[PDB]
RNA sequence: AGGAAGAC
RNA sequence: CAACGCGAAGAACCUUACCAGGUCUUGACAUCCUCUGACAAUCCUAGAGAUAGGACGUCCCCUUCGGGGGCAGAGUGACAGGUGGUGCAUGGUUGUCGUCAGCUCGUGUCGUGAGAUGUUGGGUUAAGUCCCGCAACGAGCGCAACCCUUGAUCUUAGUUGCCAGCAUUCAGUUGGGCACUCUAAGGUGACUGCCGGUGACAAACCGGAGGAAGGUGGGGAUGACGUCAAAUCAUCAUGCCCCUUAUGACCUGGGCUACACACGUGCUACAAUGGACAGAACAAAGGGCAGCGAAACCGCGAGGUUAAGCCAAUCCCACAAAUCUGUUCUCAGUUCGGAUCGCAGUCUGCAACUCGACUGCGUGAAGCUGGAAUCGCUAGUAAUCGCGGAUCAGCAUGCCGCG
């Protein structure tokens, strides 16, 4: 079973990653390390003025990154273990 | 008079070729982003704010 | 032709969002709905005044702390507002909400409450000089490493609008890890409308 | 402010002949190359079974036939707008030859680039020249307004 | 109109169609630019909105592919 | 089985070179219809033969990525790596005598507001 | 010690 | 200069404000008074708009039978609306000088005072950057650094990549494995760190070495006090003006795209450093579910058909051109150049005449590198060649980004 998890914030998907890493751990779930996946990018330009001066423009950046895990075995009661495991509200995950 | 056609804007109009976008958070066609449906102004200055979290200043 | 908004510049590099989650496909109407929370949040606890809310999506269900610094003439019985907010909020967006509050130790570093502390002056009719110094010594009484304060507009003569500016300690807004607490204020006078910006230098970040 | 020049050295020290490779390998770039550079090969070979001897030497008189020794500048003094000729650094005198070489090539119109090409060598070969004759008009502007240092 | 036939505004399409097929009458009033003409409407007479009044226009037998539109230009120079 | 890593202009290159009879060969196609514009022909005749190494060792190239004479400096660069790497000898005689520059040379941001990143568009009073 | 050059 | 491919990152009808026509008075837009307490949609007559009447055709929940939960409508006045004028009534934003290196204060000296000093002078720097004399000693906004990206490597992390090391097949898809590019966290790293010579030995400058780069490695973001009563009442808002049986409203059609002209910015050329045809190529960065749409078939073409795959490092756009080898044209208004024009079409859309794009034909125009003057450009820079993307049903030579 593989599970993703895709968000803009890759501090909290880092620490979220060694959390999920040492749940499935310590649950003996014949571990793989997350994968880190290539971010999708989206590049806006915005009017720096008003009315006028179209030459003024600034740039707005938005990055979004996914990472993968991926578990070989079975185990099903600590899959439902960590299905019923608490997450935080920008972890964004995806099974 | 802009809300006259602000109610053009939540009405459903006659032929659905005749609908067009508007962001309605402020008070401007012309410009309006469609994946946020916020115009340049209104857009930079809730940004400079601080909400849609996945923007920020850009550089490369 | 002024500077960059610094709150504008420094979040996502050194200042962390005041939103913290995602919407996929749904993102448009997730902001219009919670742009319409702060709007109510903003005109029904201006009396309370709020310096930020923080929202958070928990699979269909919304969380909201809201940072007020007084529980004062807040709380009321200590529930009071907790009902008449969350029936309010679950008959306007249909959701499930959370609410949670927060107070601010050391109260008066907190930039949008200092800003909304001029506007109240500036409606009180008191003199807008007697507003900067007030304002300047009561942020240094608190302590403080740097406050800069900006007030334009017609600021009691008719005939010529100018803006005044009164600091005090360092604020370089040139310096990423500087933490600046920047806001803007609007206040409705019967000379006119005048415009406030406060910008505070707490401290520093390593 | 002040000059600054670089290095950088494409060819190699030792065992490298300058004029042949320069002729097989260097300073032309840029497309239109290949089958440009076979007809330009057997131009220099029917110009040098053309010619009575070995024709690189004929090649090198007419770079220095083209080669200028003197240009002169425009300078502004009085109200006539006077002109001072100058001894010239050596780079510039190699830059100077190879422009006017290339530009009265492709600027006097013949049929083909190559067998044009080969007209103004074997034109600068000869001491009659077109942009040779431009090489001392420049001289003769210079040694007629030298009076002036 | 480019495959599947001339896109035309069908009510006054069977009002003309139910005058014709009758008798011939008086000039048909339309604020419509919008309409092809029919090769089945020759000899008719057509008060086209041309944007300030309704001009009128008769049809000739040549009306073979072209719109209705043309009759009316909307702008007047010199 | 020495092994060589070139980056140069968006694209990579990896070297592989064995002791053989002196082969030399990019991606299992030859010089004839594989390898135009001749820059690339004195690329691959260059430091074999500035070096007593030659006929000794027979290299397989590995391509992805870029143009032509991005790629032929990426040749520059992975078979540069690989001479290090086997021979570290004259190593320091190929310091001095340059080529292991690996120069930033890419392709510029384009500035808004400007043409080409230098360009301002054009201008009058 | 190395040009004549108006008005707002 | 700092207006003129500007607000517009997209006018067929709405956008649309402007014009003509026919229509409204608590109006669709916010709240009080009183009922019905659930409203509407389907087909006609006019219908183009309100309107007027018709076929089922004003149809929830708590309910101590009293009434409430604001959605829908109905009559009423307080009303609401103004993209209408005032940027010289204003905040809020922006350009400009200008990435120019400057702009000031505290305390104290000198001066009757305005003022001065610090902030001048010497040596270097890109810098008021550093240091030595000095009635100055300090401080603040600026400069530089910290931020992001591109530049090499170690550890960890190998799928939806890599096929090195192996066995296998035209699809090298697969059975197996992360060392490399690759995606990326912690870093390692370049900081005047060593030698010599100048510089009073200080700060600095020049030449040398492991190095990927030596003297802020390249670029971005960053734009001080202020000037131009610079621009915007077109997001919001006291200040007056008309209305509220109308500059405020509903819709149909037109106009914003007109045209004797002059200009700003760009595109395509005038060609054999080419055109046409044929063959081999090298593959960056983004977008995709009211979508992206592969294969195959039909079509002298844009396209149509049923349609596998994809909620995306798998599927599609994605078939990159300029590039490299062959034949022709042989210097011409030509096999250049492609604009106007007629015929016949494809797609989108209720509708392509006013006023969309694209294709097959035929027609082939001016133009043979352009006077006065004038514009941009210093380690992938100009120039060319394409490729995406944004507003959007459809419309690039505009703009942004990438090679």
């Amino acid at each position: 079973i593989r599970i993703r998890l895709k968000a803009y914030d890759h501090r909290i998907l880092d620490q979220s990653a060694e959390k999920i890493v040492e749940t499935a751990k310590r649950s003996g779930a014949s571990v793989s390390g997350p994968i880190p996946l290539p971010t999708e990018k989206s590049v806006y330009t915005i009017l720096r003025a008003v009315h006028k001066y179209k030459d003024s423009r600034e740039q707005f950046e938005m990055r979004t990154h996914k990472r993968l895990i991926d578990i070989v075995n079975p185990t099903p009661q600590t899959v439902d273990a960590l299905m019923r495991l608490d997450l935080p509200s920008g972890v964004d995950i995806e099974i | 008079a802009k809300k006259s056609m602000i109610a053009k804007q939540q009405r459903t109009p006659k032929f659905k070729v005749q609908e067009y976008t508007r962001c309605e958070r402020c008070g401007r066609p012309h410009s309006v982003i469609r994946k946020f449906k916020l115009c340049r102004i209104c857009f930079r200055e809730l940004a400079y704010k601080g909400q849609i979290p996945g923007v920020k200043k850009a550089s490369w | 032709g002024q500077k960059v908004n610094p709150v504008g510049l420094r979040i996502g590099v050194i200042r962390d969002w005041e939103s913290k989650w995602y919407a996929g496909k749904d993102y448009a109407d997730f902001l219009h709905e919670d742009l319409k929370i702060r709007e109510y949040i903003s005109k029904r606890l201006s009396d309370a005044s709020v310096s930020k809310v923080e929202i958070e999506r928990a699979a269909n269900r919304v969380n909201i702390t809201i940072h007020t610094a007084k529980p004062g003439m807040v709380i009321g019985k200590g529930g009071s507002e907790v009902e008449a907010l969350r029936k309010a909020l679950n008959s306007l967006t249909g959701k499930r909400v959370h609410i949670n509050i927060l107070e601010i130790k050391r109260a008066d570093l907190d930039a949008q409450l200092v800003a909304d502390n001029i506007a109240r002056q500036l409606e009180n009719r008191v003199s807008f000089r007697r507003a900067q110094k007030q304002q300047i010594q009561r942020t240094m009484r608190a302590g403080a490493q740097g406050v800069k304060t900006m007030v334009s507009g017609r600021l009691g003569g008719a005939d010529i609008a100018r803006s005044e500016y009164y600091s005090e300690g360092t604020v370089p807004l040139h310096t990423l890890r500087a933490d600046i607490d920047y806001a803007t204020s609007e206040a409705d006078t019967t000379y006119g409308k005048l415009g406030v910006k406060v910008w505070i230098y707490r401290g520093e970040v390593l | 402010k002040g000059p600054v020049a670089k290095r950088d050295v494409l060819p190699d020290p030792i065992y490298n002949s300058k004029l042949v490779s320069r002729l097989i390998n260097k300073m032309m770039i840029d497309g239109k190359k290949g089958k440009s550079q076979t007809i330009l090969y057997k131009s220099f070979d029917i110009i040098k079974e053309r010619t009575g001897n070995d024709a690189m030497e004929v090649f090198e008189q007419a770079l220095k036939n083209i080669m200028p020794v003197l240009e002169v500048k425009a300078r502004r003094v009085g109200g006539a707008n006077y002109q001072v000729p100058v001894e010239v650094r050596p780079e510039r005198r190699t830059t100077l030859g190879l422009r006017w070489l290339v530009n009265y090539a492709r600027l006097r119109g013949e049929k083909t680039m190559e067998e044009r090409l080969a007209n103004e060598i074997l034109d600068a070969a000869n001491n009659t020249g077109a942009a040779v004759k431009k090489r001392e008009d420049t001289h003769k502007m210079a040694e007629a307004n030298k009076a002036f240092a | 109109s480019l495959k599947k036939g001339p896109f035309v505004d069908g009510h006054l399409m069977t009002k003309i169609e139910k005058l014709n097929e009758t008798d011939k009458k008086q000039v048909v009033k339309t604020w419509s630019r919008r309409s092809t003409i029919f090769p089945q409407f020759i000899g008719h007479t057509i008060a086209v909105y041309d944007g300030r009044k309704h001009v009128p226009v008769f049809i000739s037998e040549d009306m073979v592919g072209h719109k209705l539109g043309e009759f009316a230009p909307t702008r007047t120079y010199k | 089985q020495y092994y060589g890593t070139g980056r140069r202009k968006s694209s990579v290159a990896r070297v592989r070179l064995v002791p053989g009879e002196g082969r030399i060969v990019v991606n299992n196609r030859e010089i004839s219809e594989h390898i135009p514009s001749a820059a690339l022909i004195e690329d691959i005749k260059q430091p074999l033969t500035l070096t007593e190494t030659a006929g000794t060792y027979d290299v397989l190239v590995n391509v992805h990525g870029g143009g032509l004479s991005g790629q032929a400096g990426a040749i520059r660069h992975g078979i540069a790596r690989a001479l290090l790497e086997a021979d570290p000898e004259y190593r320091t005689t190929l310091k001095r005598a340059g080529l292991l520059t690996r120069d930033a040379r890419m392709k510029e941001r384009k500035k808004y507001g400007l043409k080409g990143a230098r360009r301002a568009p054009q201008f009058s009073k």
